[PDB]
């Protein structure tokens, strides 16, 4: 295997607007949501079917209840924070947790929370403590840090809990998480004000790849635009490189993906 | 299915040591917990163990070993008011408390020098620690079990037995 | 309060081609807070069958969307994305670079 | 810390059974737990907040109701001889890894209740005893120093017990309301001694 990813991410507003919830909780392996859940709906349900397909209906019944607890914990901590930084009206807080697994088998883990978008706390398993990036978050560190079997609680859950659901849902979600679909490439000509060379991949998964242009086969050029990687729609990417050229080079473009190296030569 | 596995009753005597075992299988792993329960008052928590290692707290000692799924709860230098049952309690992966069965622990009062007799009810005491009570043998008749009695200011300590309406190990002196 | 412009990118799912059925994506990512408005729009009238995913989180805590219909594209015909955001003055348009 | 209703209740089969958790510790998480021998703690409902219930891991036959914070009330709908357990709540602050603090516990038993009869039977050293025989059910508490009383006291289904200790002997009875339209005498809650 390549290397994998699980985390989920909470999200809370004070004053949300009618068409938005006030809590929401969405997992993902590594690009594909797996889990959802909202204040509205009150319920964990999947978001994918080889989620629904392999876990039992206790899995989403205990972990609805414990959405709604944390939904509430979130409620009760984004108002204290708005209580500490003197603001009304509308503010959001956010968590992220999870885990990597890579190629080499070693494993990484990471919990943090944010408020208004900002980093606000930023936990070290390692070290067992909290970063905190202000005064707030400082005395929300020491009320955490106070809790030292909760610490201990978040190490093992980021080192061994979590690994162990990444490999459980990436044997779930084998014909999707683990598949190879390589790309189609081509060669694009287009006129700019002078001309220009496109190098336009579609169509495969997963979304990490390498595209590079080269000038006479042994040097890589500059003043090089790079395209996104962005989802096609079918479950498959697409990306593009393109550079300018005037000079009579021999230009060639080099596109990488899931170990496999391409070339395309250009006259 | 997932269960919790410690001994159902363990004995020690006073002064020494003991080591009630404790092994999960669950799948997954978020905590054990060590709880103190005397007879009829309420349980007490005792130790939180989630990664390896052995944590000292008093005259208590908790140990974790997730590769096994195993841990025990060290008691040292045994006392009489240890005497209570212990429980063994572990978290799954979806969060679920189960709960063991408990351990109930017995001390053996060290007696430096008995004078054991048998004393309406007839009154068994001042014996050995090493001596057991057998139960009552015919339906009419009634026996009780071993019971240790401390007088503090006397430092005394000394096992007694009532029978009211015998048949069992009582040392020939 | 820390605030994020949206980064808005139109494009075809696969190679467009005319006459030829495909779909029109409007990826909106990197914004917050979270509530945001986006349409595409048919020679700049509004689509009403337009479907979008979940709204979706990056390691930044910013957020992102996918916008799309089924559409047969045309040598005449342009579509773009409309979006509005906290961040933004005016509503953005931004076309479908056909290229 | 966290307090419960009367530690030992005799009540009949079809009643409806109000039982009472109370922490003054300011605590989300509410538990109802039932204690049976050779079973571990066993949970019947559980609470994370004000107005939340969720059910348990034996919810059948039971209902809770969270108003207030510090009160955690288990109801007891059709009473039945299943029901006879040691009830165990406790409360703890939101979190996996927190411990709990449990409240003194009440043992509840579901007509054939007698009261205990005391007596005091006199003797290197001083040793009394005394002994109360005949209660049922075995809802009895009975100078700290130089005590032993029987943990277990002591062959027929509804036998009454008999405890021995070495005299206040405090029983638990039927309450004055809702009883005795059946016989003569009447075992209520009452302190039974024997003096020597």
């Amino acid at each position: 295997m390549r290397t994998h990813s699980l985390r989920y991410f909470r999200l809370g507003v004070s004053d949300p607007i009618h068409g938005v919830p006030e809590f929401i909780s969405v997992g993902y392996v590594d690009s594909h949501p797996i889990t959802t859940y909202d204040s509205v709906t009150r319920q964990k349900e999947p978001r994918a079917p080889w989620m629904a397909e392999n876990l039992a209906p206790d899995h989403w019944e205990r972990y609805t209840q414990l959405l709604r607890g944390w939904q509430q914990m979130f409620k009760v901590e984004l108002k204290r924070l708005q209580r500490h930084y003197n603001h009304s009206g509308s503010h959001t807080y956010q968590r992220m947790i999870g885990c990597e697994l890579l190629e080499d088998g070693s494993t990484t883990g990471f919990l943090q929370y944010a408020y208004d978008g900002q980093d606000f706390l930023i936990f070290n398993k390692d070290t067992l403590s909290w970063l905190a990036v202000d005064n707030v978050a400082h005395t929300i560190k020491q009320a955490w840090e106070a809790n030292q079997h909760e610490l201990l609680y978040q190490k093992n859950w980021l080192e061994e809990e979590c690994i162990a659901w990444l490999k459980r849902f990436l044997e779930y979600g084998k014909d999707t998480l683990q598949r190879t679909e390589p790309p189609l490439v081509r060669v694009n000509r287009k006129e700019t004000f002078v001309t220009a060379l496109f190098c336009k991949a579609h169509g495969f998964y997963p979304p990490e790849i390498y595209m590079t242009w080269m000038k006479n086969g042994e040097e890589i050029v500059q003043e090089i635009d790079y395209g996104d990687i962005l989802p096609s729609g079918d479950g498959t990417y697409q990306a593009w490189a393109s550079i300018e050229l005037q000079s009579s080079n021999l230009y060639s473009c080099h596109v990488e993906h899931s170990g496999v190296h391409m070339v395309l030569q250009v006259p | 299915g997932q269960n919790i596995d410690q001994p159902t009753e363990m004995t020690a005597t006073e002064g020494a040591i003991v080591q009630i075992n404790c092994t999960y299988q669950t799948s997954g792993f978020n905590g054990l917990f060590w709880y103190q329960q005397h007879a009829g008052e309420a349980p007490t928590f005792l130790s939180y163990n989630v990664l390896d290692g052995l944590e000292e707290k008093g005259r208590f000692s908790s140990f974790l070993s997730r590769s096994k799924g195993y841990s025990y709860l060290l008691l040292k230098e045994l006392q009489m008011k240890d005497s209570a049952s212990y429980l063994c309690a572990v978290m799954d992966s979806n969060y679920q408390l189960i709960w063991g069965a408990g351990t109930k622990l017995i001390i053996k009062p060290d007696i430096q020098n008995p004078d054991p007799a048998v004393y309406s009810v007839c009154l068994f005491t001042d014996f050995d620690s090493q001596t057991n009570v057998s139960q009552s043998k015919d339906s009419d008749v009634y026996i009780t079990d071993k019971c240790v009695l401390d007088m503090r200011s006397m430092d005394f300590k000394s096992n007694s037995a009532v029978a009211w309406s015998n048949n069992s190990i009582i040392p020939e002196d | 309060m820390i605030q994020r412009t949206p980064k808005i990118q139109v494009y075809s799912r696969h190679p467009a081609e005319n006459g030829k059925s495909n779909f029109l994506n409007c990826y909106v990512s990197g914004f917050h807070p979270s509530d945001i408005e986006v349409d595409l729009l048919k020679n700049g009238e509004r689509i009403e069958k337009v479907e979008h995913s979940d709204l979706s989180f990056s390691k930044d805590w910013s957020f992102y969307l996918l916008y799309y219909t089924e559409f047969t594209p045309t040598e005449k015909d342009e579509y773009a994305c409309r979006v509005n955001h906290v961040t933004l003055s005016q509503p953005k348009i931004v076309k479908w670079d056909r290229d | 810390k966290v307090t419960q209703s009367s530690r030992y209740l005799v009540k009949r089969t079809g009643e409806k059974v109000f039982l009472e958790c109370v922490q003054d510790m300011d605590h989300e998480n509410m538990f109802w737990y039932r204690q049976d021998p050779g079973l571990g703690l066993r949970l019947i409902y559980f609470s994370y907040d004000v107005k939340m219930k969720e059910k348990g891991d034996i919810p059948e036959g039971y209902s809770v109701s969270r108003e207030k914070k510090e009160r955690f009330s288990l109801i007891l709908e059709s009473a039945s001889t299943n029901q006879t357990s040691m009830y165990l709540c406790a409360s703890s602050p939101p979190g996996p890894s927190n411990e709990q603090f449990f409240g003194p516990g009440t043992r509840l038993t579901v007509k054939n209740v007698f009261p205990p009869e005391v007596a005091v039977f006199e003797p290197q050293k001083a040793t009394l005893v005394c002994l109360a025989t005949g209660f049922y059910p075995d809802h009895v508490e009975l100078v700290h120093s130089g005590v032993c009383t029987d943990p277990q006291p002591l062959a027929l289904n509804d036998s009454r017990y008999a405890l021995s200790s070495r005299c206040q002997v405090q029983f638990y009875g039927l309450s004055e309301n809702d009883e005795w339209t059946q016989d003569r005498a009447k075992p209520v809650t009452q302190i039974v001694s024997a003096e020597a």
